[PDB]
């Protein structure tokens, strides 16, 4: 993934 | 004197007054894709019948025999979308007609109009989009992440371009009920399974940019307590500055050890964002900042179904009782009360500015 | 098979 950093 | 709120209620109907049995208000029978429509199955007789509710002409609805085991209303236009396992079909009302028809390979679990032409599809291993144009058969998006294998299905939204794509289930696990979300990048190919209860895409336009952002908004009930997070997905329109994430509590009194969020709806003529809990509590946030403006408690019948409220820039919800009810800003009192009862200037007057309200005139 | 009758 990786597609947001939260 | 009472306080002024800075949302104003609304009840449009009473299902029950229109002879809907309240065994038939709930999530898989009664469905509102919109707010322009309000579709009830139900049986009476041995005959399984729809119940059409046109919410300009609430008091005349219209009942029709089906065999389907779900019944979606485009969000514009008296087109219905009917399914019985594999089988979909798609009916212009006033036409008569049968629009569009396709038998999935695999039963088709959950599905919602996500656009005025589109209808999305959840099997359980895939998602796919189906737009009503030309011949246009379904396509597939993404399969499903194995986080939400065996959940129950809640929701599936994307944003304005169709680019981002988020899939919500939940299960219960340890005695709580917890949220499993699969966002998707169509323009990567690539998921990532994210705990999450309730959310909604949003275009933002930050000061200084030339374009609007695309924001995610989602919040979750977690082991650790109530979050909302807001974040702008993929790299900035090139020009613009990033919009910075945004991480902020959502609160559960400690008498709603069991709560979580059940619907999210966001004003972009506002820029807020509504929040509801499965218990019946609405919770306002600033999206720019995340900034909790208002927390109150409906009531205590769970609202099963939202829609945006496109009148007040809203949210409109059915509860179990069969209770249509509305939630907006109340533009009079907003800013007022951001300066007053919560003691927010700074706050009180972007919001004034941003959204072209009045009251910031005084703090 | 129409899944509604109109």
């Amino acid at each position: 993934d990786q597609l947001i950093d939260l | 004197m009472a306080q002024i709120l800075p949302i104003r209620f609304q009840e449009h109907l009473q299902l029950q007054n229109l002879g809907i049995n309240p065994a038939n208000i709930g999530f898989s029978t009664l469905t509102m894709e919109s707010d322009k429509f309000i579709c009830i199955r139900e049986k009476v007789g041995e005959q399984a019948q729809v119940v059409i509710i046109d919410m300009n002409d609430p008091s005349n609805p219209i009942r029709r025999p089906i065999s389907a085991d779900s019944a979606i209303m485009n969000p514009a236009s008296k087109v219905i979308a009917l399914k019985a396992g594999k089988t979909l079909q798609i009916f212009n009302i006033e036409m008569k007609s049968k629009m569009k028809a396709h038998t999935m390979t695999d039963d088709v679990t959950f599905w919602k109009w996500i656009s005025l032409n589109t209808v999305a599809l959840v099997t359980d291993n895939a998602v796919y989009h189906w737009s009503m144009e030309g011949e246009s058969q379904p396509v597939k998006m993404f399969d499903r992440h194995s986080s939400l294998a065996g959940c129950q299905i809640i929701n599936y939204r994307t944003d304005a371009k169709q680019k981002w794509l988020l899939l919500t289930g939940i299960s219960a696990q340890q005695n709580r009920v917890v949220g499993a979300m699969q966002l998707y990048s169509v323009d990567r190919k690539v998921s990532q399974p994210i705990e999450g209860h309730a959310a909604s895409f949003a275009q933002f336009k930050m000061e200084g940019n030339a374009e609007e952002s695309t924001l995610f908004c989602f919040a979750v009930r977690g082991q650790a307590g109530g979050k909302l997070h807001i974040i702008e997905v993929g790299t900035p329109p090139t020009g613009n500055q990033p919009f910075p994430k945004k991480a902020v509590d959502v609160f559960f009194p400690p008498e709603a050890q069991n709560d979580f969020p059940v619907a999210m709806q966001i004003s972009e003529k506002h820029d807020v964002v509504f929040l509801i809990t499965k218990y019946g509590y609405i919770h306002l946030y600033d999206l720019e900042t995340g900034t909790c403006i208002y927390m109150n408690r409906i009531s205590g019948e769970t609202i099963f179904v939202t829609a945006p409220h496109e009148a007040t820039a809203g949210i409109i919800g059915v509860n179990r009782k069969g209770q249509v009810l509305s939630v907006c800003v109340e533009e009079e009192n907003i800013i007022p009360y951001i300066t007053n009862v919560l003691q927010n200037p700074d706050l009180a007057l972007r919001m004034a500015v941003r959204n072209n309200l009045a009251g910031a005139e005084e703090l």
